[PDB]
RNA sequence: UACGGUGCUGAAGCAACAAAUGCCCUGCUUCCAGGAAAAGCCUCUAAGCAUCAGGUAACAUCAAAUCGUACCCCAAACCGA
RNA sequence: CGAAGGUGUGCUGUGAGGCAUGCUGGAGGUAUCAGAAGUGCGAAUGCUGACAUAAGUAACGAUAAAGCGGGUGAAAAGCCCGCUCGCCGGAAGACCAAGGGUUCCUGUCCAACGUUAAUCGGGGCAGGGUGAGUCGACCCCUAAGGCGAGGCCGAAAGGCGUAGUCGAUGGGAAACAGGUUAAUAUUCCUGUACUUGGUGUUACUGCGAAGGGGGGACGGAGAAGGCUAUGUUGGCCGGGCG
RNA sequence: UAAGGUGAUAUGAACCGUUAUAACCGGCGAUUUCCGAAUGGGGAAACCCAGUGUGUUUCGACACACUAUCAUUAACUGAAUCCAUAGGUUAAUGAGGCGAACCGGGGGAACUGAAACAUCUAAGUACCCCGAGGAAAAGAAAUCAACCGAGAUUCCCCCAGUAGCGGCGAGCGAACGGGGAGCAGCCCAGAGCCUGAAUCAGUGUGUGUGUUAGUGGAAGCGUCUGGAAAGGCGCGCGAUACAGGGUGACAGCCCCGUACACAAAAAUGCACAUGCUGUGAGCUCGAUGAGUAGGGCGGGACACGUGGUAUCCUGUCUGAAUAUGGGGGGACCAUCCUCCAAGGCUAAAUACUCCUGACUGACCGAUAGUGAACCAGUACCGUGAGGGAAAGGCGAAAAGAAC
């Protein structure tokens, strides 16, 4: 059982790319960006509750944030939580 | 605390347009206002595709001193001086020459 | 707003602050996409949630 | 030509890292002097 | 620590001076011992390293006095 | 056919011989220089509890979090400026 | 109506110097007589920066090796495509650990970086990319060793060490084949599996540890025999008739 | 306090606000992830893994609190062993760590000087360690003095480079006494009377005065040069304000300020005033600090190196008298003088500046001044401790050069 407001707080975006959009078509599988600390029930729970709909599973990722420049001085970009979740069969998310 | 305003008419007394008159568009926390029409310079607007800007020579407003301008008194025809006293548990500015309230 | 919340019971400051807490999600939701064009509103609801927060904790304890 | 550096993260946590430093008093003294100097990486430890 | 518990007595440091007066540091340690002593109001026997003169003290005034002063410094034994 | 590839389709698919330093082998034989530990695992009961819990039996369901996962790795990415 | 500073000129003093003035410069300078000194540089293999010399000289980092056609381009010995040639092949191939930490993939740019050119790049900029119950860590267990309540010892700091608790390089449950991305895969998908936990069950009925026992649990060398990985030949199947 | 704001490189976007919950400034609150004394256990700091209890559940799980060690006190419990004690479990209170210098204590060099070197010097310095405070330490005569007297400690100037010490070398170097800064004295070794009597600490209240935001705050125009006037030349005015800074060149009168006069809902420092809690004052009688003073042996401190060496401290072995007594007066004795050790407390004058504010400089002005005017203890170097740079200036205004 996860607190309503930890539930809103978890889930940060919707991730677009080439390999997200595949997924969404192919696999019936959403790619999320989340909290760090975020887990995988909580997000399941997140996705369930805010976007009502049903969740197989939930894959997560860390993502390491690149190193860049802006001019002379160097500065990293932060890591983030990436969750690739699998939505039932015949779920279609708006 | 601040003499000048937004809204004022003020008269210049130093630079390229020391007399010429016009209204305070804006003042900045720099210690410059930016009056209307007074101080223009000819900026070269470099054109942009987006935001819908064709660039080009642009004369527009630059800043001023505050301490370049000065309140203008209507009554006596002159610049004045502004200074600042309660009236009815509420502070408002007059000029010092004549000592009437500024409204 | 706090002047107002004030004047409030407990479960209905909850409430309110669950609510808040919805839209700024839904906000987020929607910053993350082009649909939001109305950046201080984000800002501004946070700004609420830890009003009621504040409120809060005042009553509970203070 | 094997050279005098081959490092390894382990070993030089457990040599130079913050926990060691702590560990004694030397070491405790050592990271103050750091503080005091104005270092930004106070220890080893990334 | 090579501390009389009566009496306080700690090492001290000097000098060794030879003929040529060669001065080179050292100690002077206390004669300590550790040995039981029978206290007749409890009726057993505490153990306590103390000095020879620690000893002296003891038996000018009594071992219970001795304790009591012991324990008054916060000391156990 | 965006000359990158994508979609459909798909025969036979056996036998013999040779064969490791890999496996049986934590084996066997032998030698003296005489060859970790502790848990998991199996088992025995004590205090206990006593007709409850616990144990094994299948069956149902739930569970398995967290962090790493790119790339180089006898090297142009590590140790040698 | 042009300060200091910079740079010429003229005059002047026995000298250190001084005065005047053209150009440059664009805001400070300072008589006199006193006062105080970070008060004068050619040298110290002085210190710092700048710039010479050798000199457009040596070198351009394995003697594995190139050639041509087409492409793109401002430009092609070097980039892409193609056909030849050559080199490695118990490696100069493939997969990891350690270590690195985005170097991966895509687009784009060529100032600098690349010992040449560069359209190319491990270079610049932007975006993308790392999916696990069963792989590894974490976790349970311990070795060498570390820390160590009390404790013993020590001017102080502290030393040693019991109970304990940490410590892998060792012991401990479980996954395979195929398909897929520009870039991940025993992690995604397809198929077919396994594990040890709870919870609930009906069925039964001695369970219970900080303890006992077993087990885990172990050397070198040697010898075979049985195997498979793998390879060869034949058969088969498809294609071929130079 | 306000008519302007949403920190900076750094614009823009989307917005808020204008007479008063925009923004800004100050008081008191609230929130305050993880690591770090780090404290639930562990650990390769910013991570890994718990236990217990109280609540909830859509019964998958959540939440949030507590759980270090030591010291001290209390409660319960409890061995060998009868009672006990050790031990054990709880509970409460305190501690822990960091920090410039100054301060007290515990340890304690060498280079160097002596033209070598060993006593000696350097020096009780550097350094290490423990502890404390806004200061610390010391402190109320068993002190000096000299037959006159002084009257606790600390600090400054003299005394004096004297007297001394000293391989009588190099060097070290007082005191008495005088002038100043500041001055304060008290309690326990114990019981009688009287009973709340001075003083101190914590803690409320009241008054005064700071501090932490602030408010008002004087008086100038014309003309010439010029890109621009604050400059020149005219004629004015303010000044308890001609400190200082800015403004298109140098401004008392353009701006911010300055002199001067005022200001605090709230928090808080220091003075007195006062309430409450603890604390006991004055009087009489006494009592008057023993392994101590002294001594021997060994060291150390005293300017004083064992010397003819007083005095202090004590590692070691001894060991009085106890006011009809004892200490000291620089070997020692006698006389006289002077003080009362072996229990404590105590403000001031003194030391220092990591830090805050104000002001000043015959101090520096980018190779100077901090290492650092600049995103510097950074880049970079080093396994690590540690080392450690370079780098300021367009213009009045970006008007930063459309085409």
């Amino acid at each position: 059982m996860i607190r309503e407001e930890r539930l809103l707080k978890v889930l940060r975006a919707p991730h677009v790319s080439e390999k997200a959009s595949t997924a969404m078509e192919k696999s019936n599988t959403i790619v999320l960006k989340v909290a760090k600390d975020a887990t995988k029930a909580e997000i399941k729970a997140a996705v369930q509750k805010l976007f009502e709909v049903e969740v197989e599973v939930v894959n997560t990722l860390v993502v390491k944030g690149k190193v860049k420049r802006h001019g002379q001085r160097i500065g990293r970009r932060s890591d983030w939580k990436k969750a690739y979740v699998t939505l039932k069969e015949g779920q279609n998310l708006d | 605390a601040a003499k000048i305003r937004r809204d004022d008419e003020v008269i210049v007394l130093t630079g390229k347009d020391k007399g010429k008159r016009g209204k305070v568009k804006n003042v900045l926390s720099s210690g410059k206002v930016i009056v209307e029409g007074i101080n223009l310079v000819k900026k070269h607007q470099k054109p942009v595709p987006a935001l819908n800007q064709p660039g080009g020579i642009v004369e527009k407003e630059a800043a001023i001193q505050v301490s370049n301008v000065a309140i203008f008194n209507a009554a006596t025809g002159k610049a004045d001086r502004v200074g600042f006293r309660f009236e009815d548990g509420k502070k408002v500015r007059f000029f010092k020459s004549n000592s009437e309230t500024i409204k | 707003k706090a002047k107002e919340l004030r004047e409030k019971s407990v479960e209905e400051l909850n409430t309110e602050l669950l609510n808040l807490l919805r839209e700024q999600f839904n906000l987020r939701m929607q910053a993350a996409s082009g649909q939001l064009q109305q950046s201080h509103l984000l800002k501004q609801v946070r700004r609420d949630v830890a009003r009621v927060k504040t409120l809060l904790n005042e009553k509970a304890g203070a | 030509m094997k050279r005098t550096f081959q490092p390894s993260v382990l070993k030089r946590n457990r040599s130079h890292g913050f926990r060691a430093r702590m560990a004694t008093k030397n070491g405790r003294q050592v990271l103050a002097r750091r503080r005091a100097k104005g270092r930004a990486r106070l220890t080893v430890s990334k | 620590s090579r501390v009389c518990q009566v009496t306080g007595k700690r090492p001290v440091t000097g000098n060794n001076r030879s003929h040529a007066l060669n001065a080179t540091k050292r100690r002077f340690l206390p004669n300590l011992h550790s040995h039981r002593f029978w206290v007749e109001s409890e009726k057993r026997f505490v153990t306590l390293r103390v000095s020879a003169k620690g000893m002296r003290v003891i038996d000018k005034k009594g071992i219970d006095t001795v304790l009591a002063e012991l324990r008054a410094r916060g000391e156990k034994y």
